[PDB]
RNA sequence: ACAGAG
DNA sequence: TCCAGCTCCACTTAA
DNA sequence: TTAAGTGGAGCTGGATGCTCTGT
């Protein structure tokens, strides 16, 4: 059910500060001067964030001009205060004008490579389970939070897979996405053509584009790899490292 | 004719808006510390606006 | 400055967006016609 | 917020005196002391919250001797009141019925 | 810094958040009734709206030509002065001035009645100058300081300089171009 | 939280256990199947609970080779871990004479830290594992067939089977996830069995390099 | 160097 | 018109 | 305090379909 799906949507899409306060101001008190953020509690309470202003706390302190942990105060659950501190780095004092547009951009709570997710629905008579669908480009990170089913989450990107699931999902994930592509425009193709693309691409270990730069590493031969791109560089290379090419 | 009007006013030093210890030094930034022939400003501090 | 704003804009996020731009120029010292011309100066190009 | 010196209108910067904070211009003498509370407030733009209420969400504004609903007559529905932009808004109120043989969503 | 941050299930008091928001900047120093410490109430910094120049406290739409005509008839019987622009040439001649039918000017005519105001109903305003009516409408809204300023040099070398007050308004008058081509059209 | 801070050291847990066994260490039935409402027995919520040294292993013999082949897995509590803590880990084991030991970094690792363990020594052996890792079993993810580590006596019938030469083999680098679960080292040879879309398998043959 | 053709 | 390598420069750890 | 290893940003050099048919 649905309810289940918001919470840990709610865990891997992004939300700033921001969004999730009611207001932030600037106070000038002769005594101090700060910027004050309230939280809107009522809308965390329905979005089903698991943050509060200790753990906003948290998600500053972080990347943000060495900002101190003292400098901010959690003086009740819904209210924090950041105290300026002096950049002493090309800036003035006055750098309050930089974090009143800065800091309501500030992560809380999920993964910062995710723009958007949603959730996807059946239609099948069968059965009614609900997908999610992340637009971003962490799969570690959605494969490892919880309530997220690690073992069947997938990625388009060959590059992602391979940082995470090693060479040999990367080759089925090239096989299974070049026959999704040609499957939608109604062709079709044997599965013995994609699957010698994708052994080509990954017998090396690391994933190879068919690029000038992957057949550099792929192709010994000085004439063949002059007969394609960059004819001057690989015959200038050839005589300088003194190769010879074989004829084969 | 070529009609260029230039105004000075009078700043006033006793009213708190005018922080002393900086109208001290702009003051004696503009002119020598003690020459006062020609000076913008006759006392130590920044007397006059000029528009 | 404010002449400079009131050209730009007075609308509170016209202003917004503008303020880092005051901020640069008050860290340098260009607070004048002649300290500005000069800042130019060194940046020509001789041809 | 920018505020400007009422002498040359060059832009005014926050910093501290021997008894007071001050707004104070870079160019000529003039200061402020900042004796009173000043405020700027920013209300920044909220999440949307059409999506997050339906689904037999946790909604709590019903309360005893409700009314009931225009078209059931039946106190079978929920009820709620919710800012969709920042709080400055006038809360909008809102409710959806559900009955046997009957889904509607009315304003 | 400990991560593992804990939260619970309870709903926050509305006043709870609100008292203790108070309690958080409703502290003030204003106890130095001092020199240093006051400040000039004629002399605050100046919020970037010029309309809008109080940003600290004590504690529009816009109008059209027969309401400030009215305002300072019936209302208010102070004299005030107005800023008016005039079209380029005024419908006459250059009285024995030595030409060319050259454009004429309120500094070529001479002193006397010069014309007629009227307001019409439906707010409709003209200023009848001649045999020809000219349209008047309100002009940009100034909302900065203008002085109207005397200079006479009365020496060679020396003289007066004179304010005569401020100027609020300013009226735009224009020739209406469609009753002048519906006379004789082309 | 605290109900997710015991969720992630239990199923880290669950999944070093699981790694300890495939790669052959003798590991019990009960710590395999080690439930949560099982695990808040022993080590319970988070003050009650310690990170550092108290779900720390040692347990683990190869019980295959030889029950003196031991092996550690630590559990740092700083997010970063620098030499220092690298030199504590390695003292406790050169005092237990073990030559191998997990350490499971919770967000990172400092590049001088990462430089000892290539050469603090090669008789004393240390895999960097993040957390985040170890939060998803990749050897029971769909997408991931079964790698099989071949034996000597295997590999020189592969080799003679094809009339090939190591070198002519596909290669897997040592830096591949699946490389790392195992910990394999350069001119082991994994065998790799592939689903077919029928009901058949196929069997394909990689060089570690 | 431009225009064509499939 | 779009995209990989190469080099310069700030930014923490560590002694 | 500083030696040094590694992040992030700008500069540079490469590439962009196949043919005939005419002026
Ligand atoms: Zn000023
Ligand atoms: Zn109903």
């Amino acid at each position: 059910d649905a309810d289940y799906a918001r919470l840990v949507k709610g865990r891997i899409e992004k939300t700033l500060l921001g969004e999730i306060s009611e207001y932030i101001e600037e106070v000038f008190l002769p005594d101090d001067c700060f910027i004050l953020v309230k939280l809107s509690l009522e809308r965390i309470r329905l979005l089903r964030l698991e943050v509060n202003a200790e753990t906003v706390r948290y998600s500053i302190c972080t990347s943000k001009l060495r900002v101190k942990p003292g400098d901010v105060a959690v003086h009740g659950e819904a209210v924090v205060c950041v105290t300026p501190r002096e950049n002493s780095k090309s800036s003035m004092y006055y750098v309050l004008q930089f974090l009143k547009e800065d800091l309501p951009k500030v992560v809380v709570q999920g993964i910062p490579e995710v723009s958007r997710a949603v959730i996807h629905i059946d239609e099948q008579s069968g059965k009614e389970k609900y997908k999610l669908l992340v637009e971003g480009d962490n799969l570690r990170a959605v494969m490892a939070t919880h309530g997220v089913k690690g073992t069947r989450t997938t990625s388009n990107n060959t590059y992602e897979v391979e940082k995470t699931l090693g060479i040999e999902a990367a080759r089925t994930t090239i096989i299974n996405e070049i026959q999704y592509t040609m499957v939608n425009h109604g062709m079709s193709i044997d599965r013995r053509h994609v699957m010698l693309l994708s052994d080509l691409m990954t017998y090396k270990g690391e994933v190879l584009g068919i690029t000038r730069f992957g057949l550099a590493k792929m192709k010994e031969s000085v004439l063949m790899l002059a007969s394609f791109e960059k004819t001057a560089d690989h015959l200038f290379d050839a005589a300088y490292f003194g190769q010879k090419d074989s004829v084969c | 004719k070529q009609q260029k009007v230039e105004l000075e006013m009078a700043i006033d030093t006793l009213n708190p808006n005018y922080c002393r210890s900086k109208g001290e030094q702009i003051a004696l930034n503009v002119d020598g510390a003690c020459a006062d022939e020609t000076s913008t400003y006759s006392s130590k501090l920044m007397d006059k606006q000029t528009f | 400055d404010q002449e400079i704003v009131q050209m730009i804009g007075t609308e509170e996020h016209v202003m917004a967006a503008f303020g880092p731009s005051l901020e640069e120029c008050q860290k340098a010292q260009i607070f004048t016609q002649m300290q500005a011309l000069k800042y130019i100066g060194n940046k020509v190009r001789r041809q | 917020m920018l505020l400007f010196c009422p002498g040359c209108g060059n832009g005014l910067i926050v910093e501290e005196g021997q008894r007071c904070h001050r707004f104070s211009c870079n160019t000529c003498p003039y200061v402020h002391n900042i004796t009173r509370k000043v405020t700027n407030r920013k209300y920044p733009k909220l999440k949307e919250v059409d999506d997050v209420l339906g689904g037999a969400a946790a909604w709590e504004n019903v309360d005893s001797t409700a009314e009931s609903c225009p078209k059931c007559e039946h106190p079978r529905a929920y009820f709620m009141q919710l800012q969709t932009r920042s709080a400055d808004e006038p809360m909008t109120t809102f409710y959806k019925c559900c009955n046997a043989q009957c889904g509607h969503r009315w304003r | 810094r400990p991560e593992v941050i804990q939260s619970h299930s309870i709903f926050e008091q509305g006043p709870a958040e609100m008292m203790k928001k108070k309690g958080n900047w409703d502290k003030t120093v204003d106890v130095s009734d001092m020199g240093p410490s006051h400040i000039i109430n004629i002399k605050k910094e100046k919020r970037e709206t010029d309309e809008e120049t109080k940003q600290i406290l004590r504690m529009l739409p816009k109008d059209v030509s027969v309401a400030e005509l009215l305002r300072e008839l019936s209302l208010t019987k102070e004299e005030e002065l107005l800023f008016l622009q005039l079209p380029d040439t005024l419908p006459g001649q250059p009285p024995t001035q030595d030409i060319a039918e050259n454009a004429c000017t309120l500094a070529d005519l001479t002193e006397g009645q010069v014309g007629k105001l009227l307001i019409r109903k439906s707010g409709r305003v003209q200023l009848l100058l001649g045999k020809v009516t000219l349209d008047v409408t309100m002009g940009t809204a100034c909302s900065f300081l203008q002085e109207l300023v005397s200079v006479g040099l009365g020496d060679s070398r020396t003289g007066e300089m004179t304010v005569l007050g401020h100027v609020k308004h300013k009226l735009v008058c224009s020739p209406d171009f469609e009753s002048l081509l519906d006379h004789k059209h082309r | 939280d605290d109900e997710e801070e015991t969720y992630r050291l239990w199923k880290i847990r669950k999944t070093i256990m699981q790694l300890c066994h495939d790669r052959g260490y003798l590991v019990t039935q009960d710590e395999l199947d080690q439930t949560l409402e099982e695990f808040k027995a022993q080590s319970g919520d988070k003050p009650s609970e310690g990170r550092p040294r108290r779900t720390d292993l040692t347990v683990l013999v190869a019980h295959n080779d030889d029950p003196t082949d031991q092996m550690f897995v630590f559990f740092p509590e700083e997010p970063k871990v620098g030499i220092k803590t690298i030199k504590v880990y390695c003292q406790r084991m050169q005092e237990e004479n073990i030559t191998r030991a997990l350490i499971v970094v919770q967000q990172g690792m400092t590049p001088s830290a990462k430089q000892s363990l290539v050469d603090m020594a090669p008789k004393y052996i240390l895999e960097q594992f993040l957390q985040q890792e170890l939060l998803i079993n990749i050897t029971e993810h769909e997408l991931v067939p079964e790698h099989v580590v071949m034996t000597k006596e295997e590999v020189t019938e592969l080799l003679a089977r094809y009339k090939l030469r190591e070198n002519q083999l596909p290669r897997i680098q040592a830096g591949d996830p699946v490389a790392r679960y195992f910990g394999i080292k350069r001119g082991q040879v994994v065998k790799i069995i592939r689903p077919s879309e029928t009901a058949g398998r196929y069997i394909t043959y990689r060089l570690v390099q």
